[PDB]
Parts: C-alpha cells; structure tokens; sequence
C-alpha cells in the first residue's frame, strides 16, 4: 500500500479559445519520500503530458517550482505528500505573476524587471583593477550582504503578499530585500536619497501594509520583516 | 518569416553565457542571449563547493600559483587536456574571481586568529596572520595540496550566477528565456545563427548573427541517475553535432560524485567526507579501510566512487526499490559540527531525504556529475563551423581532459567566459556576414515542417518509454566500471531506440506550450549524443581518467594519447563517426606521467614522453641556472596565447 | 493650484527633478495618527472603568478631567476640547489610512480568495483592521460628536442613563470590539512595521508582541464588558419618573 | 471561497470564461442606493418643514408616520425600523461609491491640480460630491443613530431641545448643506449618467437639468435654513428648569 | 547595430502605403509600416471633395 493521494490540478490554458478553468483530479498512490516533484512527473509521463509545470534543480535552490500549494505559496520539489494528514493535495498556479498555462508562470521576466527596477547591481565610479589584490572587506559584512543575496527570486514572497495581489505595481518583498542587499555592501557607493529615487514613493516601501506573509512564506528564511522595517524607517527619514 | 538580428547571439544563460555576452555588449555589439529558462536558475546556481583561483591569500594557500594550479589540472587530466588552454585558465581565474568581487559577490573573508580546521593528517588548528585580514578565503576542496577554493559560504555558484546576470541587465543585454535552439544555421561552412522555438508560443524563429556562442551546459540527463538538472539534456550539443560539420571531444568522457543522496540525486557535498564523513556498507561496515588502508575515505574522488561500486558488486549494498546503493554517516561528526559547517547538507537529508543526519544515515550512490565531453574548440573557442563558439561545460575547449579538478568547472565557466568572449567579441566586429533569405527560409521552413510532422505522426511509440530506457541503458552500461561485451550491446540498443523515437506519437497537438512536443524533439536529440559517449566509450581501449574500461585497463600513452572528435557528416548515418586529435607531447609543458591517484605504473609510456620529459628537465636547469624566473621558464617551455586585456600577471599578498 | 504643483503633476517629479517626499510623510502621518488613537484608547478603558471603583471614584476622575484645581466644580467644556481634538484625529486618520483599503471588484474578490486561502494570522488580522475601522466610521463619529457636545452629562449616573435610557448600549457594545480588535492588532503591527524593538532576534520579538498583543485585548475586553455591565445595571435602576439622570452628575456641583 | 471565485480570482474570468457581471451590479446598485437617498431627503425636508405651518401640524405628521391610523397614540418604533432602513441604505450607498475617491497621493495631487486647471463645472461638482461624501461619514451617522434610538424625542418641542439644549445645531447647519450640495448635484449627475431624459436634443436637456439642479438646491438650502431657524428660536424659548421638554412631545398621548 | 527585418517594408502610412500593407500582412507576409506620424493623422485625412469611381 502506500494510501491514495487525491492531487487536484488547476488547468487553464490562455492561449486556447476554447479552454476554461478548471480542476483536474488525480490518483497518485504515495511512496517514501515523495515530493510533489515526483507526483508531478509521474502525472506527466502516465495519466496526463497536458499538464504544465516548471522544474529546473528539484533541489530548492534555483527557485523554478514556485506554485500554491494547499493555499500557501511553496516550492514544490521540496513539498513532501506525507505532511498533508489528508492525502487531498491542491495545486494552483503562483497569483500575481502572468500565467502561461496551469501551473506554469512568468516570475523571471518579472523579476528582470524588477531587477532593473531597482537598479540591482554594484554601483561605483571606478572599476577595481582586476590584477590587483580585491578591496578588503570586514568577514562579518560579506556574511551580512550573503544573507541577502541568498535570495533565489522564487515569487513565493510575491504571491504570498496580498498588496501584491490588489496593487500589481508594488515592487514586493523581493524588490525591497534587493535594495537592502546593496544598501549594506560597502563596494556599493549609493546613499539613502539615491534608493529614495528607486522605492520611496506608494508602489515602493510605503506601499508595504507589513502583512508579513512574505517573511513566513520565504523557504530561504531571509529576515524580511526587520529589514523591511530597517528599510523603511531609512526612507521615512529622507530630507 | 520571423527573424531577429543581433551582431552577438548567445544560446545558454548559464555563467559562461553570461559572461561571454558582458564581454561583447561591453564593446557595443547588440547581443541575445537565449534560454530555455530565466537564467538565474541555470544549472550553475546549484555550485555549492567553490571555485578554484590561485589567490593565496590564506595560511593554506600560501605559496600558491598559476604554476600549482595548473599541475594539479594537467595531471588531474590525465594527460588529456590541451595544456596551452589549462595555462590560459590558471593565469586568469585569479581576475576572474577579482572581478566577481568587485561585481558584489560576497566571497566569505578571512579574519585574523586561530581556527578549528581539519587536516586530516595533522588536524590542528591553523593561524591567519593580520595582514591576510579581509581578503578572500579558500577551502579544502577538489583533493589539491594548496587550498584555493573559493566560496560564498554555502551557495557559490547561486551568487555568482546572479552577479554575472545583473551585469548583463546592466549593460542592457537582451535576455529572452522560455527559447529554444533547436537547430542551427548555417551554409559554406559557417555559422549565421539559430532557428529557435519559442516555447510559450510555437512561433519558429530565426536568430541571426555574426557570430554565435553556444554554451548550453553539460548533457548528464541522457543517465538514469544524475545530479544535473532536469534542463541538462545536451540539446545544445546536439544541434552543434547535427550541421554535420561542427565536432564534439571526448563525449565518452564523464565524470561521476560518489555521494550524491540516493535516489534523487540531490548533491551532498564533498565536505562531507573531508571533514569525517564515513561511508558503512549493508552491515554498517567501514568499508573504505579495506581497499584504502591509507586514504581511507579521504581518497581520490575518482577512487572512491570506483570503491563503492566494486564494494556493491561483492554483495555488500544496500537493497532498495530503486536499487542498490551505500550508507554515508556524519552523525559522528557530533550534531554541534554539522549545525555550523554542515547546515546546508542537514536540511537537505530532512527535506528530501526526510531524515536528520545528526542521527541517521544517508543514503548514497555515485551518480553522474559533470561533462568533460563537449563541442570541440580551438583555443579561441571557435569550433570547425566557422563563426560558432562554445564554452563552459558545452565545450570540450579541453582544460579537462579525462578527469576535471572538483572546483575548476564553475571556475572555467567565467573564464572561458572573459576570454571566448573576448575572441568572440573580435569575430563578430570583425568578420562580414551574407545572410541569405533562402538559406533562412530554408531552415525555419525546415523547422516548422518538423514540429508538424510530429504532431501529426501516427506513431505508437511512447516517447517517455524510449527517453527512460536510454537513461538506464547509459546507468547500466556507461557508467564507473565499462567494458567491449556490454558497450557493444548499449550501442546496438541506443541505435534501435534512435530509430524508434521516429515513430513516436504525442497525444496533445497544438503547438503551443506543449511540454509533450518538447520531449518528441528533444528525446532524437539525447539518443544522438547518447550515441557518441557511447560509442567512444566502446572504441576507446584503454582507461584513462574517468574512463575506465575493466578490459582494458591501463593508460595506453601510446595508441591513446588523443582526443576523440565524433561528428555526424550523413543525415542518414545511425551511429556517430569517429575520427581522433593527437596530442602533441612536444607541446606539453608537462610530459605525461603518473597522475598521483589510483595504481602506480598503470600506463603504457610513450617513448617520446621520455624524451620531451629529458628536454624539458635540460630546460628547465639551464634557464633556472642563469637566474631566470617561473615565467622565462614556462615561456621557454610551452607559450601560449592570451587576449590582450588579460595578459597582465597576478599581484599577490607577498609580492 | 501652484506652478509647483503643476510641474510634479505633468512630470511626475519635482521642479528639482526628484521624486516627491509626501508618500514618506503621509505614511508618517498614518502611522501616528494611529499610535496616538491607539494609546488613547487603552487610558480611556482604564478612565471609563473606574466605574467599577464606585460612583465616587469615577466622579472623582470626570472631575479632574475638567481641570477642578483650577476652576469651581470644574468646566466640562474642557472636555469638550478634548473631545474635538481626539475627533480631528480620528478623522485625519481615516482619511489617511483609507487609501489601504481594497478599492474595487478585482482587488475585493482577489484579496478575500487570497485571504481564505492561506489562512495565514497576520494577513487576516488585517483584514479585521480594514473591517473594523470601515465600521468605525458610523459607530465611532456617535460617540464623539455626543461626548464633544454634551461633556456636562458624563459621570456615574448620566452615563448610566445615556447608556440605557437613550439605548446607546447596543452601540457601544459593537464598537468595543471594533475599537480593540482594532487598536490591539493596530499596535502590533505598528510594531513589526517600524522594527522599533527588533534587535538582534527579530523572530523572537514578534513572537512576543503577537503573544502580548492577544492578551493585551482579552485583558481589555474583559474589563470592557465587565465596565458596559456596570453601566448597564445601574441604567436599568433609574426608574423613578421625577428625577433628571441626564443631567444629576452635572447639579452637584455646577 | 468556493471554487467558482478561485477559478475567477485566478483566471480573471468566470469558468464559462467571460467577464464578470458584478462590476454591472455594483455600478447598478450603487446608483440605485443613490437615487433612493436622494429621493429621501427631499421628503425629509419637506416633513421636517412642516414646524413652520405649527407645533400642531408637524406634530400631526410625525403621528402619522407612527401608524396613527393602527396604532392608539402611534408606536415611535415604526420611525426606528425606518430609520434603521435608511441607516442600512446609507452605509451600502458609501460602501459602493468610495470606490470611487481618489484614493493616493497621486491620485489625489494630479486630481486636484487638473480640477484647479480646468475650471470645469461637471469636474469641480463632482469633486464636491465626493468632499461632502466623506463629510457625511461622520454628520450622517450621528443623525441617524439617534433618531433610530430616540424616535419618542421628535416634535416640536422635543425636537427644538435636542437642536439647541444638546447642541445638535452645528452639526445640522454644516450636514444640511453637505447633503443638499451632494444629493442635488448626485440626482443630476444621475440623470446625465444613465440619460433618462436625453431624448433628440441631449444637450439641451443637460442645460435644462442643470438649471433645475441649481434652483432645487436654491430653495431646498433657504427652506432648509428656514426650519432650521425655526428649531432653534424655539428652542432657545426651553427656559425652565422643572420641565422635561425632551419627552415633553410623546408626553401626550403615550 | 541596430537591425530589423520585415517581409515587406512600406515606408508612408496615409490611403496607399496602409492598404498595400493590408495586401501583404493578408499572404501571411511580415510587413512593418513606417511613419513620421501617427498613421490617422496623414494629409490624406484631410480629403473632403471625394473618390471618384464609376459606380
Ligand atoms: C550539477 C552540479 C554541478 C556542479 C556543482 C554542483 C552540482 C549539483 N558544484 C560545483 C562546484 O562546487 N564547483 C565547480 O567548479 N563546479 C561545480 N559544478 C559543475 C558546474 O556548476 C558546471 O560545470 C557549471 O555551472 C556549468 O556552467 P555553464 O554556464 O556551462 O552551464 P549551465 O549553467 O548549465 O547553463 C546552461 C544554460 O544553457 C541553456 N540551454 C541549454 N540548452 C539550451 C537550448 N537548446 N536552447 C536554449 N538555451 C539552452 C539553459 O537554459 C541554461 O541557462
Ligand atoms: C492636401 C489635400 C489633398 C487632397 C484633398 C484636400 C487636401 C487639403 N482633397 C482631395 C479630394 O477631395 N479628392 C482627391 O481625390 N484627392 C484629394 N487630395 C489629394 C489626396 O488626398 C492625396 O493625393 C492622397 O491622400 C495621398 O495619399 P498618400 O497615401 O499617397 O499619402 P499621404 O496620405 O500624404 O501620406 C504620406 C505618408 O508618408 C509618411 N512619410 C513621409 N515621408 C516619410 C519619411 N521620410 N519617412 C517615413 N514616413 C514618411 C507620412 O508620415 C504619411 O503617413
Ligand atoms: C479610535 C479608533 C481608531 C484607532 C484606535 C485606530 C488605530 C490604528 C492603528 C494603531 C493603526 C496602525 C497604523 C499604521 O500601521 O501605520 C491603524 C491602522 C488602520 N486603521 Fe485605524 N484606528 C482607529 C479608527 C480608524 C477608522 C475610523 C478607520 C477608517 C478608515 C481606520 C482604518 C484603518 C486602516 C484601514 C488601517 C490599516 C492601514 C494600513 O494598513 O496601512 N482606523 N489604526
Ligand atoms: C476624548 C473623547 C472621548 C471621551 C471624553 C469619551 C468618554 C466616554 C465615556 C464617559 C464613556 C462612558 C459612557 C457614556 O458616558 O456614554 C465612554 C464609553 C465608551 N467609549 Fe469613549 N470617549 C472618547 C472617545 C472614544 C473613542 C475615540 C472611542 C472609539 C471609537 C471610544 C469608545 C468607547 C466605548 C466602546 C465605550 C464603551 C466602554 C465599555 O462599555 O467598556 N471612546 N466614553
Ligand atoms: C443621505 C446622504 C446621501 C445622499 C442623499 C447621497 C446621494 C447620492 C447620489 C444621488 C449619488 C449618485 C450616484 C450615482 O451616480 O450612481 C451619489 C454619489 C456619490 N456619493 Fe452619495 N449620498 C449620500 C451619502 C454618501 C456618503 C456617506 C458617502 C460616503 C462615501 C457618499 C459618497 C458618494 C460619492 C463619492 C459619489 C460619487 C460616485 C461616483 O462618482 O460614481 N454618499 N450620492
Ligand atoms: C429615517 C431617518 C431620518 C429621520 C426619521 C429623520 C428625522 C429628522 C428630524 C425629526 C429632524 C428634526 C430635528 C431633530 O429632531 O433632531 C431632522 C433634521 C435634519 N435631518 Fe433628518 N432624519 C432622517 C434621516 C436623515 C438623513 C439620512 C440625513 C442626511 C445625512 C438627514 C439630515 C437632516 C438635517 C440636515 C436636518 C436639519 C434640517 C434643517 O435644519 O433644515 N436626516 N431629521
Ligand atoms: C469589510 C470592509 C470593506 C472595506 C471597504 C473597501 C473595500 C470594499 C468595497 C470596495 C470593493 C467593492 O466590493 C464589492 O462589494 C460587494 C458587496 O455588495 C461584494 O459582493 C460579494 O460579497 C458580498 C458580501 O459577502 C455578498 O453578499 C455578495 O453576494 C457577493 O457577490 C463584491 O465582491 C465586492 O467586490
Ligand atoms: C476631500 C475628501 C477626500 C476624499 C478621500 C479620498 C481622497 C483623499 C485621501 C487619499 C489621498 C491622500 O491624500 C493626501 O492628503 C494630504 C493631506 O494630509 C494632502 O496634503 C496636501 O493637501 C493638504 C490639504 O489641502 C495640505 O494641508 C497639505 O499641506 C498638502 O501637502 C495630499 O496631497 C493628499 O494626496
Ligand atoms: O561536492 C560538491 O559540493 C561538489 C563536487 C564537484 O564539483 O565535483
Ligand atoms: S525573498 Fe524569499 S520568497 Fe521572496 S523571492 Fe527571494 S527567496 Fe523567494
Ligand atoms: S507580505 Fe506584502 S505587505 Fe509588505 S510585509 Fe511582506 S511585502
Ligand atoms: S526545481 Fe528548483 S527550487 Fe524547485
Ligand atoms: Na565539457
């Protein structure tokens, strides 16, 4: 045995005329240690090639299987069937990205956007020469800059903000931990009134209503709710 | 028709694809870079031991240089790498990690004092001197003497890769994912571009340019078992080998981790066993003891992996549903260690292997790792099809050989990234293209006609059927331990599914986000370059490297000092033809010899390598007598080329 | 209008080509106009309780209130300002944070979807803010309109009457869980919004404030219908027909 | 949350895959709530008048509206369940129209500006109707609770006590005209919105509707002023100590 | 450079170089139409005489 999972689908294909959303039943029996990764390649291969889906690492790094799952945004290939004491398993497409077809959607062309948004690279009038010994950086600042450049732009924070969800033009915890990330990175030359000019408006950090879904959707554990209050806090105080 | 023009088209967004488009949108060309995925999520973001760069700045690292590191990955190699493209990797991975630095990644520092290290061999502790205070840190990693891994604590490749991609987005680089290369385009002999499919849409496009690079990545999920990525499928490789010009090295040889968690394949890192890891057979047994009474499990990586297969074979593996495999047990590290140096590898066994390795064992079997195999290039990159480059794990630009240094590959991605790009960029500045329209009409009409064919097949082959028997055909007869009886059959029955997965049939038929269409191009693909690790693997009597054939083994430097270059001129054709490169040993710098792991005297030596290696040592004495430095010396031995930009020599803590 | 205010309107900067500073300083404003109702309210449970004291006790207070150390029996009109300014507050803050609610269809159904779905504390906790204060618009205007205009008929007796004779009860029953839900969970969240006593374990600190947080409004609540019960009682004893309960408080003492 | 909203919360459409009909409904009923609010105020104007012809007129109405003709002296709950009616209304109608404020600082600066700029009459009304919307959050809710809880208190003597003994007049002098500017701007906007009345020549129409708008506010906002004069004067009569004009109406006939 | 392909290039968006656009872009042929202005705004909106045609 091994108890039989009911795995209900989302289904909806935009680009079709003729398709409607819907759910879409499933009969997968669980085996040790199966993750949704597993569930969704074995529908895959031998109930359904319909379905689409996007894994990349199936190891929680790259970011790639982001969805909703029971209602909370997570990365599939890291979701084990046996912590649902039910075996009724329901699987939505991430909101508040552009849906490509069940559950498959568009995170990285937002995440570029935002990116670019916020100006997401080191920013400084001279280029270290590369030949020469690095610029010295204090062991505890480069621990402090990794903690936020662990970020794998997942969307889970995105989807799991319902400021996100109603106002499309909010930059997202996402957004507002990229900006953190290189405010303390010292080979970075920006100041508070340059970051200002990124999120100090209402789509920015004053659009954050502090719902904190973000801080505990995140399967990295990034300290989103002190940083974002760090955040704003320094852009509150601007002039 | 559909087409899109860029001076600069890179298909792959991995670090080496990145990095070569930073190096061309930098000098003004308009460049592209294709993916099937966002590029942050390329198989490079899961890099988690490091990269290798002669910085010596740590007390482990002290005395290190582009003279070490480059020994280590000749003989690592086995003798089967261009040395001349090693010497150009050693002398610029110390910029590249400088520039990576300077671009925000967040290299883990060194800090003054004492510190509890592992040794293994005089496990004491080990001092950082004040003036090495806050430069970049290295690591015990890929078996070298001189520690020079460095690392981001525990996500190295996921900051790199991000670092390299905001440059791009810096620079105003096109990125377009969710795009595939499904052939290439070319006419005369060279290449114009790409015919691409957009995987949201179905449209067929072409990509034209002046030059194209492919650096899409290695080809591990043509195995059962694989650390790789679902995306690592070798398509790139494929569309290189079917021009029927362009020629792949070495595909036979694959590289293998002896402890990745079983059966997903999810990547336990080598620290593992270097900081006491223990590998227990069925019985809980130390094993290792009994075939490395000296090593132990701190044995060559190559010998390890060798190890636990032979151990299985007697009898002593653990039996599982999804097959046999072996024990790996840190739990004897102490729960205190791996809740500060191993966290990352405890939440991996909780959250896949749904088990605490502070209290139970993990289970492990060596699974495919990396692909030293590749398109081949000369030095520049450039391969036979004029005006197409590759780098990164794609390429077979041959720094590798038959066995690649743990901690060299990611490091090769940003390198051959700096300098194919810069060779790259030249090539499409300089040269001048004739894009005819009957030739673009001809490859995209080709194309579309394709994907029609195969929504409209009335074949009742399964394609998930085919594409899983080609990954246990490799798993079972392509894997550590080859041999002529069973190769020849994997080849015979790759041939036979090849032809089969002619007569698939797909259930779904538009053309649009159609993952089942995607597996009936692509599966073609696979078996193709199947083939050619296959078949090398059979011709290739001898063992070199990673390449072990229990027939056939020892290294035949005679017969075998050579490069093989498959290619697939006839369409037709449903077995790769084999041609082979002859290395040069008065080229070498360092003549062939013993590799420093594994049986000694195991290799057929090579008359001439006596001579060169006489000519060398004379050399060597007369310049070193004169006073002459390191860099006379190797001038004097084996010169080689290097762009411009990045002929300058590496400062160092203690110049 | 202003050549200044036509130029950030048409550019979407300023004339100095910078972005405006009124999103930070609206967010300020919202978030002490809250931190002011929200302490305001906690000492006006702990002023309007002392009914529980006795009637002497409370008279004591309404009294002080009135500034008695200053004037006779102490002018209500006093409070009466106080009312007003509490009142402008009140307003000013509604109208601040009104620009958080779901403003259309699309965001309403997207966000209560959402909202069920997750079942996730904090995010429905604000829903309740949402909720709550859009009902404090209609309860709460009551209340201070009749204690800004008519301070001179607070104290054991008249309140009693008000709360019972003019059937104010049912009022203010509702907005006692309006106002607490919604200060309570306003505070924390001012809390975890601002980081003020993050320090180094954030995780650990809002833990806490979530667990202070829910005992600060059962502790209130309580107290509250403990006092509403007080008030209560004593209305429902005020039966004889010849005596003036709305204004006995106030002839005691001018 | 059900399946049917899910699918429409993600999809953006309903499952037979075409566009919601709420947006519809809500458009509908946020005008319906308009219209009959509207409508209201102008009987209530005219009733609430009627203490110019005499205490025993308006006192005749407000019987009647008690059920007289059922009843043996009229049961004042009848104005209650009325009141709790147009109470309801009232909160529904700026539930649906607050949606349409502006409703953030750039909304609110590019708004505002390009009202001052244009100098459109249609614009600058309607600026107007959302202001005294707003407004009345706080004026209309007062009003209603009371007469809601206190319909035993209306007639023209106990009516006039509660407008100037509990200083109920400012609040009338400002919620008049607040409600008379929103409600006759709101009937024509109405009109020009659904286009009733267009027939062959609209704009002439438009021209005669809001000529008609301006004159209906005129004497509504003279009347209004009128009662309003006569409630006070009245009530600044209430001298006596010993007599309880706020019950002194329904001390009458039970 | 900066390079864009088309099938059929028309460069001109008043009554001619519209309806040859309609001609092409119906084959299925990729056609682009250039325009120093908003193509509603050529001069040949400004036409109030008339067309002549033998009907
Ligand atoms: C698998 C692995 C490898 C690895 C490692 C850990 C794991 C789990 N740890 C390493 C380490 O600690 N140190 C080291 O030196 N190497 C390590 N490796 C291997 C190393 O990470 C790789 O060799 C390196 O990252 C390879 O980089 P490269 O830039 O070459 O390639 P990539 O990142 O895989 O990206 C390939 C890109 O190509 C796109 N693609 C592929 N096919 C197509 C087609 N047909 N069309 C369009 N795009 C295509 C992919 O989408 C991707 O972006
Ligand atoms: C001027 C005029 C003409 C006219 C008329 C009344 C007036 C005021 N009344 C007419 C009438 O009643 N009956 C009639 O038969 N003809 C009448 N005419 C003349 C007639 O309208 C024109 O001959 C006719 O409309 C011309 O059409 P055509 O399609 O050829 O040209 P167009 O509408 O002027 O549009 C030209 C387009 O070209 C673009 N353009 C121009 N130069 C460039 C460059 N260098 N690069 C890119 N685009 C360019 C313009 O932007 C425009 O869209
Ligand atoms: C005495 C009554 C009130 C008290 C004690 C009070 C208190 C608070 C507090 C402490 C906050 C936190 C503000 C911040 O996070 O910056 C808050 C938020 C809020 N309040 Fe009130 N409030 C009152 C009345 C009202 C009213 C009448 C409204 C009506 C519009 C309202 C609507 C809101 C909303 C929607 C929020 C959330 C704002 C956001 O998410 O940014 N409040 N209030
Ligand atoms: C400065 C202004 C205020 C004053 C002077 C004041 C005064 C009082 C007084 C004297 C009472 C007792 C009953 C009565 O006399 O009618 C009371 C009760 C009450 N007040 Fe206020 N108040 C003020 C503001 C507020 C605000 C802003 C709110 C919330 C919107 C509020 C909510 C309540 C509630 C719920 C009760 C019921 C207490 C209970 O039954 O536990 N008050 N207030
Ligand atoms: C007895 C009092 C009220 C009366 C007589 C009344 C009447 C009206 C009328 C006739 C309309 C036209 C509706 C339509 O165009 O569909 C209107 C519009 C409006 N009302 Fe009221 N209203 C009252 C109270 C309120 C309140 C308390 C608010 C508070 C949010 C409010 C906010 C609005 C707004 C903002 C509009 C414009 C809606 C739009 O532009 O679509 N109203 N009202
Ligand atoms: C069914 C509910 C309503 C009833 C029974 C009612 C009853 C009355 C009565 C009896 C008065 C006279 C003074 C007093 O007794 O306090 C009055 C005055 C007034 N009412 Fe209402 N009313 C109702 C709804 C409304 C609404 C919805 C508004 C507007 C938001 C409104 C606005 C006014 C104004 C401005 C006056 C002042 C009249 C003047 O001075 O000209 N009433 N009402
Ligand atoms: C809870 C306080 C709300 C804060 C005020 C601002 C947000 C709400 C108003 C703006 C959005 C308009 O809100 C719209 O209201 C109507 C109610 O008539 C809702 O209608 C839906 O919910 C109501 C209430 O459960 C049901 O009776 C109704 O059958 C259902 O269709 C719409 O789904 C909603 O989108
Ligand atoms: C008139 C009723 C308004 C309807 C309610 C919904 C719209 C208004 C609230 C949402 C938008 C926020 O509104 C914001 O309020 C502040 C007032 O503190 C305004 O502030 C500006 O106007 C106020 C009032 O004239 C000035 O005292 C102030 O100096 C000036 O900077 C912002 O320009 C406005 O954008
Ligand atoms: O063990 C790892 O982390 C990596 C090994 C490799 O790259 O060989
Ligand atoms: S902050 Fe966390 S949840 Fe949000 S994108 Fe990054 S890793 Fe994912
Ligand atoms: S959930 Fe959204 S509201 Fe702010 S706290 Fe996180 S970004
Ligand atoms: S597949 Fe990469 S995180 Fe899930
Ligand atoms: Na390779």
């Amino acid at each position: 045995m091994g108890r039989m999972l009911t795995i209900r689908v989302f289904k909806y294909d935009p680009q079709s005329a003729v398709s409607k959303p819907h759910f879409q039943e499933y009969k997968i029996e669980e085996a040790p240690s199966m993750t949704i990764f597993i569930v969704l390649n074995m529908i895959r291969e031998t109930y359904d090639p319909d379905l689409n889906f996007d894994f990349v690492c199936r190891a929680g790094i790259c970011g790639s299987c982001g969805m909703m799952i029971n209602g909370r945004p997570s990365l599939a290939c890291r979701t084990l069937t046996k912590d649902f004491e039910d075996g009724v398993i329901t699987l939505l497409p991430l909101p508040a990205f552009k849906l490509i077809k069940d559950l498959s959607v568009d995170t990285g062309n937002w995440f570029n956007g935002m990116s670019q948004r916020v100006e997401s690279w080191i920013h400084a009038q001279k280029e270290h020469d590369i030949s020469k010994l690095e610029e010295r950086i204090e062991p505890e600042v480069a621990q402090e800059v990794f903690e936020l450049d662990r970020c794998i732009e997942c969307g889970c924070c995105i989807a799991a903000c319902g400021t996100k969800i109603m106002r499309e033009d909010f930059v997202g915890a996402a957004g507002l931990n990229r900006v953190v990330r290189f405010m303390i990175d010292p080979h970075d030359e920006r100041t508070d009134e340059d970051y200002y000019e990124l999120i100090g408006d209402d789509d920015g950090v004053f659009g954050c209503m502090t719902l904190l879904a973000c801080h505990d959707v995140c399967p990295k554990n990034l300290p989103l709710q002190s940083k974002i209050a760090y955040l704003r806090r320094k852009m509150v105080s601007v002039n | 028709m559909k087409v899109q023009y860029c001076d600069s088209l890179v298909i792959g967004g991995g670090l080496a694809g990145l990095r070569a488009a930073v190096a061309t949108q930098q000098k003004g060309l308009s460049t592209i870079v294709l993916s099937l995925i966002p590029v942050k999520r390329s198989h490079s973001a899961a890099a988690q031991g490091g990269m290798q760069a002669s910085l010596g700045n740590s007390k482990m690292s002290d005395g290190d240089n582009e003279d070490l590191h480059f020994m280590d990955t000749v003989k690592g190699s086995d003798w089967g790498c261009d040395q001349k493209v090693a010497r150009m990797f050693v002398n610029t991975a110390p910029k590249a990690i400088r520039e990576l630095a300077a671009w925000g990644v967040p290299w883990t520092r060194i800090h003054k004092g004492d510190r509890m290290a592992i040794i293994n061999a005089q496990k004491t502790t080990i001092t950082e001197e004040d003036f090495r205070h806050g430069l970049i840190h290295s690591r015990d990693f890929g078996g070298t003497k001189k520690w020079r891994t460095c690392y981001t604590a525990d996500a190295t490749g996921h900051t790199m890769l991000f670092a390299v991609a905001n440059e791009c987005l810096k620079l105003g680089v096109s990125i377009q994912d969710r795009k595939e290369a499904i052939a290439l385009i070319h006419q005369d002999g060279k290449c114009y571009g790409a015919v691409v499919r957009d995987l949201v849409t179905g449209d067929i496009i072409a990509y034209v340019a002046k030059g194209t690079l492919i650096a899409t990545g290695g080809y591990g999920r043509i195995y059962k078992n694989t650390t790789n990525a679902v995306v690592c499928e070798g398509t790139g490789t494929a569309i290189a080998l079917e021009t029927g010009i362009a020629q792949l090295g070495n595909m036979e040889a694959v590289q293998f981790h002896p402890t990745p968690l079983f059966p997903s394949g999810i990547l336990l890192t080598e620290g593992c066993r270097g900081d006491g890891g223990i590998l227990r057979d069925v019985d809980g047994h130390r094993f290792m003891p009994d075939y490395e009474p000296e090593k132990k499990e701190l044995a060559s990586r190559d010998v390890v992996s060798r190890r636990m297969i032979e151990h299985i074979r007697k009898g002593k593996g653990v039996q599982s549903p999804y097959g046999q495999h072996l024990w790996l047990d840190i739990s004897i590290l102490g729960r205190k260690h791996i809740e500060t140096n191993l966290r990352d590898v405890q939440e991996i066994c909780e959250y896949f292997a749904g088990i605490d390795p502070a209290e139970k064992w993990a289970p492990v079997l060596p699974m495919q790792h990396y692909s030293m195999g590749g398109i081949r290039t000369d030095y520049r990159g450039e391969a036979k099809l004029k005006g197409l480059f590759s780098a990164g794990e794609a390429a077979c630009w041959d720094m590798h050989g038959f066995n690649r240094l743990g901690g060299n590959s990611v490091s090769e991605a940003v390198v051959a990234g700096m300098i194919v790009g810069e060779y790259f960029a030249e090539h499409c500045a300089n040269t001048q293209v004739d894009l005819e329209t009957k030739t673009l009409e001809k490859f995209v009409k080709g194309q579309e006609a394709y994907m029609k064919s195969l929504v409209e097949s009335k074949g009742t082959e399964d394609v998930f059927k085919i594409k899983n028997r080609m990954k246990d055909v490799m798993d079972d007869n392509v894997g550590i331990f080859r041999d002529g009886p069973h190769l020849e059959k994997a080849v015979k029955e790759l041939e036979e599914l090849y032809k089969k997965s002619k007569n698939v049939g797909i259930k779904n038929k538009r053309l649009h986000a159609n993952p089942e269409l995607e597996e009936a191009y692509r599966v073609p693909m696979m078996l193709k370059v199947a083939l050619c690790v296959a078949k090398g693997a059979l011709d290739r009597t001898e063992s070199r490297g990673a390449h072990n054939r229990e027939d056939y083994p020892k290294r035949d430097d005679i017969n075998w000092l050579n490069r093989t270059l498959a290619s697939w001129p006839n369409p037709e054709q449903t077995l790769p033809t084999l041609e082979y490169e002859a290395l040069d040993v008065n080229e070498m710098e360092i003549a062939p010899g013993y590799r420093g792991y594994g049986a000694k005297g195991n290799y057929i030596e090579n008359p001439l390598s006596v001579k060169r290696q006489e000519e060398i040592d004379k050399i060597q004495s007369e310049l070193e007598a004169a006073g002459k430095d390191r860099h006379a010396i190797q001038e004097a031995l084996m010169p080689y080329e290097l762009p411009a930009k990045y002929k300058a020599r590496n400062e160092r803590l203690g110049d | 209008m202003t050549n200044e205010s036509i130029l950030e309107s048409y550019s979407g900067v300023t004339p100095e080509r910078k972005k405006s500073r009124m999103p930070a300083k609206l967010d300020w404003w919202q978030s002490a106009t809250g931190l002011f109702l929200g302490l305001f309210m906690i000492g006006h449970m702990f002023f309007v309780s002392t009914i529980l004291l006795g009637d002497n006790v409370m008279l004591w207070v309404t009294k002080k209130f009135e500034l008695d150390f200053i004037f006779e029996g102490g002018k209500p009109i006093v409070v009466s300002f106080l009312a007003a300014f509490v009142f402008a507050v009140f307003i000013a803050h509604a109208f601040l944070a009104m620009r958080k609610f779901p403003i259309n269809y699309r965001q309403y159904l997207t966000f209560k979807t959402h909202k069920d779905l997750m079942r996730h504390g904090d995010t429905t906790l604000w829903w309740i803010q949402a909720m709550t204060g859009f009902a404090m618009f209609f309860l709460g205007s009551v209340h201070l309109y009749i204690m800004m205009t008519q301070p001179q008929t607070i104290g054991p007796v008249s309140s009693s009457f008000r709360m019972v004779s003019e059937w104010m009860w049912p009022l203010y029953l509702v907005l006692l869980f309006a106002v607490e839900l919604h200060g309570s969970v306003g505070l924390y969240r001012l809390a975890v919004k601002w980081g003020w006593f993050d320090g180094e374990t954030p995780d650990k600190t809002r833990a806490n404030l979530k667990k202070l947080k829910t005992l600060m409004s059962a502790f209130l609540i309580v107290l509250g219908l403990l006092t509403f019960g007080a008030y209560v009682k004593k209305g429902l004893e005020q039966t004889d027909p010849n005596i003036d309960y709305k204004y006995f408080d106030y002839k005691r003492t001018h």
